[PDB]
């Protein structure tokens, strides 16, 4: 099973390369993501756990791309919106785990508590 | 991003005309933000948020030293307006 | 008008002459993307078939490339089972051109009917025969539909696999045969299948034509199905050490500057250290330029923290020796691919050690500068872009050395 | 001021921290003179008092560059080789670049343990860069190449390769047909890295016969991954397959190796047909030793009928089932030797089985 | 004329009716230009097999050069490989690098057909040849005709425009030499519609009257069939034989061209009758 063994190594990859920049960290995401969303096209069997972790990792780098906004550089009284886009990164990660509790059919009491 | 540091300038001046003369305590609210990290991507926007900076440390002190009677109140609204028409 | 205007081409198609003919057929591309409309696109493409079908091939390869030419407006006919009829009724004629010419149209063809097994077993059947002009038109039209369909990749990767291993057809047409293999990412089991006949058929044609075309095929064949680059990747490595062709070597670096464009993070650690490793030893000037090539591209990318990830000092990191040793050799590009990596790594990574190599960049730096100051020659020019670009990366990444690097810039004006 | 450059050498040797600038632009200045030809009178001057400084004190100054000041030598040296590669005029200053490196090298190879050839790299492939002399001998370097070859010293073989190879670029001369093959052998079995530009030299301007030396490498020596380039010399140096020595390239061709496949295809399809009808005759010959690989040998048999350009136009898949178009006529005893020799190898059965 | 519309059709967004007119002219003016075998090995492959050949072989050639090639080629037959050597680097070239070596390739044509050289030579001046006709016919011909006369007038375009079977009027080693024999039916193919062009051309030009055009008709029947009768005569054996099938296996490809471009040939080579020891090859060849 050459597909679930890549699957798992890049999932571990990514979960050891976290002591390293932002600016690092979102690049590693992105080329991750589109690699399991590739591997989840190629596959078809796998195409359901290569789809999840791949929502799951967009769900992250979209709080770690929230996080880095230029927003928290500035003063409070002088926020001015129109650059929050932390703003719509809430209701889109929300929506997402919505998406991954409900829409997927096998989930264990351990991925929904990640979820959670 | 320059006019975004537009608006940003007229807002502080808006923000410091509002919680230093018409009522402070209802504001009340501390800058208790992230602030003057070197991001800023040219020489016009570091000064700007130097500029930023002097007038919140300003207005954060002077927010319930005198009543609204506006004594000394004058003197920090004026030294920002001199500020902000410094940098040309 | 829209209406007009077909009727006034259907009157020249309508001409005897092949001279109005032929002018009628090459006149249709502006008339489509004129009026888009589908009801007069089909309409069009119903006489273009019909003139095909009867026509004095000559009038064949106008329509073949009207065809090749409005591919984009293909996918909006309404009508394909009697289009497809009228193109397939040329490919019993015994001509060995005019079959030629139906199998091109038929791979131009793959996007509207990609499942047609009929198609599928007349290209399989006219790839193995006698007539030249067909077998190469076959091979396009194959590798056509190997792209968008699976049920004929199955098929063809063991037709082409006993093809090859047969003695028969001339190694010029065994050159063309080769990069089918590059479509059959469509399943994981091609992909196995399609490595495994590699791994015999480069040994078992230890030719420099057939190994420059069958490494590059099955690199792309690697990015493609993204299940065994790491497998990949080290053959590539042994081939770089080991083979002494120099033209196989130089596609060794052209192929793994494309999987390291691509992939970058995937790259293990040893498999850095061997890169570098057969930089070191090759003699040869421009090998080495394009092993650095590899490496500058290699270190913008995240594989420098993975390189430099602990569970051996970055000293003991044989990188650093390539790295610094090149940013003093004689040839500019090398000193130039050379600082790349250094400012790079410099700016990344951030260990204690590595701070006297802070201080050896940017004295190099200026060595650099004064080599290309009055050079004024294009290359001088290139490596000087390179130079400055690094210049303002390192500074930009770390205020910490913009102090010293301007002063220098200033002395060098 | 070119009388302070041995004295501000030596405070750049210690410590300059913003005197090697200057340095380094006078040198460059000087450079780009000598480009554009203006005269430019001081690169040797330096180069002396670089080379005084260095007798003067050499463990003092090496130490001080290999573990101290590692960019700034390396600048200024890569900045001199430079200079001395541009003035190609007499070289000079060449002889005392040469000894200055050896002199540096000889003082390192014991000052500089921790700092293992951080510059000391960068001199030592300047001194081999230069070193490129050019041999006399041409005849007795290929033995001394082969001794070193029993001897295995990587260096040694490696200034024997660039050394011989600049021979070659030389003018020709009557190459030894003996000694060649042991060479050849020798340095393919080592790790040659200028094997292949020692080939195209040797068989270039060769006094001798390419095609058998090379049959015979090929033949004799399993050398794995230089197979493909002996394939490709012996392809394109004998334009056909066998044109010298028939008996070898036969031995080659049919055997009692990895690569046969490609030989036997160009064979096939680059080869005349007298040429291919004498093989015929030759293979199928009576012959009780068996020194023909009967599949080999059958395949090729079964290939040459159906070489597409016999058929290159007739109507193709859709024959006639009586309609026997075209064989191949044989002899009486040929068909015999024929019949017997496939039923000689289906008697292997070495797995396949009965069925 | 052929380059430029080559190039025309390549880039058809832009000019918009230039194409198509250009392309009627062509058509109808130059018939030996719009020859299907030719357009057709234009078009190669999209298997990028030359391209990434020549992208990595090409490097520095070690600067080969026309007087190179035709200082190895003087001593040829004392040095083969030599000349294999340059001509494989040759053939990577693209199809307008080529031209300077026209003349060195096409003037000495002769030596070539000299017994010994091992075909693989032939196969690559072929395919050489070939892509030089996809770029420059007119001129090629000509020198390929005045090249292969027997061992000598120098015959011009017009001249062979006039005459055809010009073209088989060549050395006779060449009914022998397959890779060869493929360049003359070329040339034998291109020059009899050539020859359509010029007589439709010629009679309009002198006209300053049905009598004049089926005399015109007539003639050009009886050229094609006579060019068919030298063939066939090409296809039967020597008495020395009392390589072969090759050449009958290429006219017969040709002559299954000229007999679907047109019935009436076959109706008029069969009333004139031809040798019936061919007809066990022609039934089944064409």
């Amino acid at each position: 099973d050459p597909s679930q063994q890549f699957l798992q190594q890049s999932l571990e990859r990514v979960y050891s390369l976290q002591h390293l920049d932002p600016q690092g960290a979102q690049e590693l995401l992105e080329f991750t993501i589109r690699d399991l969303q590739r591997l989840g096209e190629l596959q078809s069997e796998l195409a359901g756990v290569a789809d999840f972790s791949a929502t799951y990792l967009r769900c992250q780098l979209l709080l770690i791309k929230a996080l880095q906004e230029k927003l928290w550089n500035v003063a409070a009284p002088l926020y001015l919106k129109q650059s929050d886009l932390a703003s719509a990164a809430a209701k889109q990660i929300m929506e997402e785990t919505y998406k991954m509790e409900f829409m997927y059919s096998g989930v264990e009491n351990k991925q929904v508590v990640i979820i959670h | 991003r320059n006019v975004e540091l537009q608006q940003q300038s007229c807002l502080l001046i808006s923000h410091a005309i509002e919680a230093l003369i018409l009522d402070p305590e209802s504001a009340s609210f501390q800058e208790y933000g992230s602030t003057g990290t070197a991001h800023a991507d040219s020489e016009y926007e570091r000064r700007m948020m130097s500029v930023y900076n002097h007038v919140l440390e300003e207005v954060e002190s002077l927010n319930r030293k005198y009543t609204p009677v506006s004594y000394m109140h004058t003197a920090c609204l004026c030294n920002a307006i001199i500020a902000l028409l410094k940098v040309p | 008008d829209a209406n007009s205007a077909l009727m006034e081409l259907d009157k020249g198609l309508r001409s005897g002459k092949l001279g109005e003919q032929c002018e009628a057929v090459v006149r249709f591309p502006r008339l489509f993307q004129k009026y888009p409309f589908p009801i007069l696109i089909n309409s069009a493409f119903l006489k273009l078939a019909d003139v095909f079908r009867v026509g004095n091939n000559f009038l064949r390869l106008c329509v073949l490339k009207v065809t090749q030419q409005s591919e984009k407006h293909l996918e909006k006919i309404l009508n394909v089972d009697e289009f497809v009829k009228r193109i397939f009724s040329v490919i019993h004629s015994n001509d060995p051109v005019a079959r030629a010419i139906t199998l091109r149209m038929l791979g131009s063809l793959a996007s509207i009917i990609p499942e047609r097994k009929n198609a599928h077993h007349s290209i399989r059947q006219s790839l193995d025969s006698h007539d030249n002009v067909e077998v190469e038109a076959a091979v396009f039209a194959a590798a056509n539909f190997s792209a968008q369909s699976k049920d004929f990749a199955v098929g063809i990767c063991n037709k082409i696999s006993e093809m090859i291993q047969g003695l028969a057809t001339p190694v010029d047409l065994k050159l063309k045969l080769i990069p089918i293999l590059q479509h059959m990412h469509h399943d994981a089991i091609l992909a196995s299948s399609a490595r495994q006949l590699l791994q015999q058929l480069v040994t078992s044609y230890p030719s420099t034509k057939m190994v420059i075309v069958s490494l590059h095929t099955f690199t792309l064949l690697a990015a493609s199905s993204l299940v065994d680059t790491p497998k990949q990747i080290q053959l590539l490595l042994q081939y770089l050490k080991n083979d002494p062709r120099k033209a196989v070597k130089r596609l060794a670096i052209q192929d793994l500057k494309l999987l390291a464009n691509k992939t970058p993070h995937t790259w293990s650690r040893e498999n850095i250290q061997a890169l570098c490793e057969c930089a070191l030893q090759t003699p040869y000037d421009s090998l080495k330029l394009g092993m650095l090539s590899v490496l500058s591209t290699l270190s913008g990318t995240i594989a420098i923290k993975h390189y430099f990830s602990i569970v051996s000092s970055p000293r003991s990191s044989d990188l650093v020796k390539l790295a610094q040793e090149c940013c003093y050799h004689n040839n500019r590009g090398i000193a130039a691919h050379g600082v790349r990596v250094l400012t790079n790594i410099t700016v990344s990574c951030q260990e204690k050690d590595l701070l006297a190599l802070e201080q050896d960049a940017v004295f190099g730096l200026e060595s650099l500068l004064v080599l290309c100051s009055q050079d004024d020659s294009p290359g001088a020019q290139a490596t000087l872009k390179i130079a400055l670009n690094c210049m303002v990366k390192l500074a930009k990444g770390r205020p910490h050395l913009s102090q010293s690097v301007v002063e220098t810039l200033l002395t060098q004006l | 001021a070119r009388v302070v450059q041995g004295s501000p050498e030596v405070p750049g040797i210690t410590v300059r921290v913003l005197q090697a600038l200057a340095t380094l632009l006078s040198s460059p200045h000087g450079g780009a003179l000598v480009m554009s030809m203006h005269r430019s009178h001081f690169l040797a001057c330096p180069l002396l008092r670089q080379l005084c400084q260095y007798q003067r004190c050499v463990p003092q100054d090496t130490g001080f560059s290999s573990l101290f000041l590692k960019v700034l030598l390396q600048m200024l040296q890569w900045l001199d080789s430079p200079g001395v590669e541009g003035g190609p005029l007499r070289a000079q200053l060449r002889m005392l670049a040469s000894q200055a490196s050896a002199g540096r090298r000889l003082s390192d190879v014991r000052g500089g343990l921790l700092r293992l050839a951080e510059a000391l790299a960068f001199r030592q492939d300047l001194e081999v860069v230069s070193s490129t002399v050019r041999a006399v001998i041409a005849t007795l370097r290929s033995g001394e190449q082969c001794s070193v070859e029993p001897d295995l010293i990587s260096k040694v073989l490696q200034g024997l390769i660039e050394v011989r190879s600049p021979h070659l670029e030389e003018l020709l001369t009557a190459f030894f047909s003996a000694t060649a093959d042991a060479a050849s052998p020798f340095p393919a079995c080592k790790p040659v890295v200028v094997v292949s530009s020692l080939l195209l030299q040797e068989e270039e301007p060769l006094a001798g016969g390419k095609p058998g030396a090379d049959g015979g490498s090929l033949e004799a020596v399993r050398l794995g991954p230089s197979s493909g380039l002996l394939v490709d010399w012996l392809e394109m140096l004998d334009p056909e397959v066998v044109s010298s020595c028939p008996d070898l390239q036969l031995r080659l061709l049919f055997s009692r190796p990895s690569f046969r496949p490609y030989l036997l295809t160009l064979f096939t399809h680059q080869s005349s047909w007298p040429t291919l009808h004498q093989c015929i005759r030759v293979l199928l010959g009576k012959s009780r030793e068996q020194r023909f690989d009967p599949s080999a040998s059958l395949d090729f048999l079964w290939a040459c009928i159906h070489v597409p350009r016999i058929w290159q136009g007739r109507d193709q898949r859709t024959p006639q089932k009586r309609r026997e178009e075209l064989v191949l006529r044989v002899q009486g005893p040929e068909l015999i030797s024929l019949v017997e020799l496939i039923l000689a190898e289906a008697e292997t059965r070495s797995q396949d089985g009965d069925t | 004329i052929k380059f430029l519309i080559r190039q025309a059709q390549g880039l058809q967004q832009e000019l918009g009716g230039l194409h198509s007119a250009l392309l009627r002219l062509l058509a109808t003016n130059y018939p030996h230009l719009c020859i299907v075998d030719d357009w057709i090995c234009e078009e190669e492959i999209t298997g990028t097999d030359a391209l990434l050949r020549r992208m990595l072989l090409t490097n520095n050639a070690k600067n080969h050069s026309p007087k190179q090639l035709q200082e190895a080629f003087s001593a040829v037959p004392v040095n083969n490989t030599q000349v294999m050597q340059i001509i494989e680097h040759l053939t990577l070239l693209s199809a307008s690098e080529l031209i300077p070596y026209a003349e060195v390739l096409t003037s000495n044509m002769s030596q070539l057909l000299n017994s010994g050289v091992p075909r693989r030579i032939l196969q690559t001046v072929n395919k050489l040849w070939m892509v030089l006709n996809t770029v420059m016919p007119r001129r090629l011909w000509v020198m390929t005709v005045n090249a292969l006369q027997p061992s000598q007038q120098k015959y011009t375009q017009n001249d062979l425009m006039i005459d055809p079977l010009i073209v088989l009027r060549c050395d006779q080693r060449v009914h022998r030499c397959p890779p060869l024999m493929d360049i003359t039916l070329h040339m034998l193919n291109g020059y009899l519609l050539a020859s359509k062009a010029y007589l439709s051309a010629h009679l309009k030009e002198t006209e300053q009257e049905v009598t004049r055009e089926e005399l015109k008709n007539a003639l050009l029947a009886a050229q094609d069939s006579a060019a068919v009768q030298i063939l066939l005569e090409i296809c039967l054996p020597t008495e020395e034989e009392k390589n072969l099938r090759e050449v009958q296996c290429l006219i017969c490809c040709l002559l299954h061209q000229m007999y679907i471009a047109d019935p009436n040939i076959a109706k008029l080579v069969h009333f004139q009758g031809y040798p019936c020891e061919l007809l066990p090859l022609t039934v089944a060849g064409i």
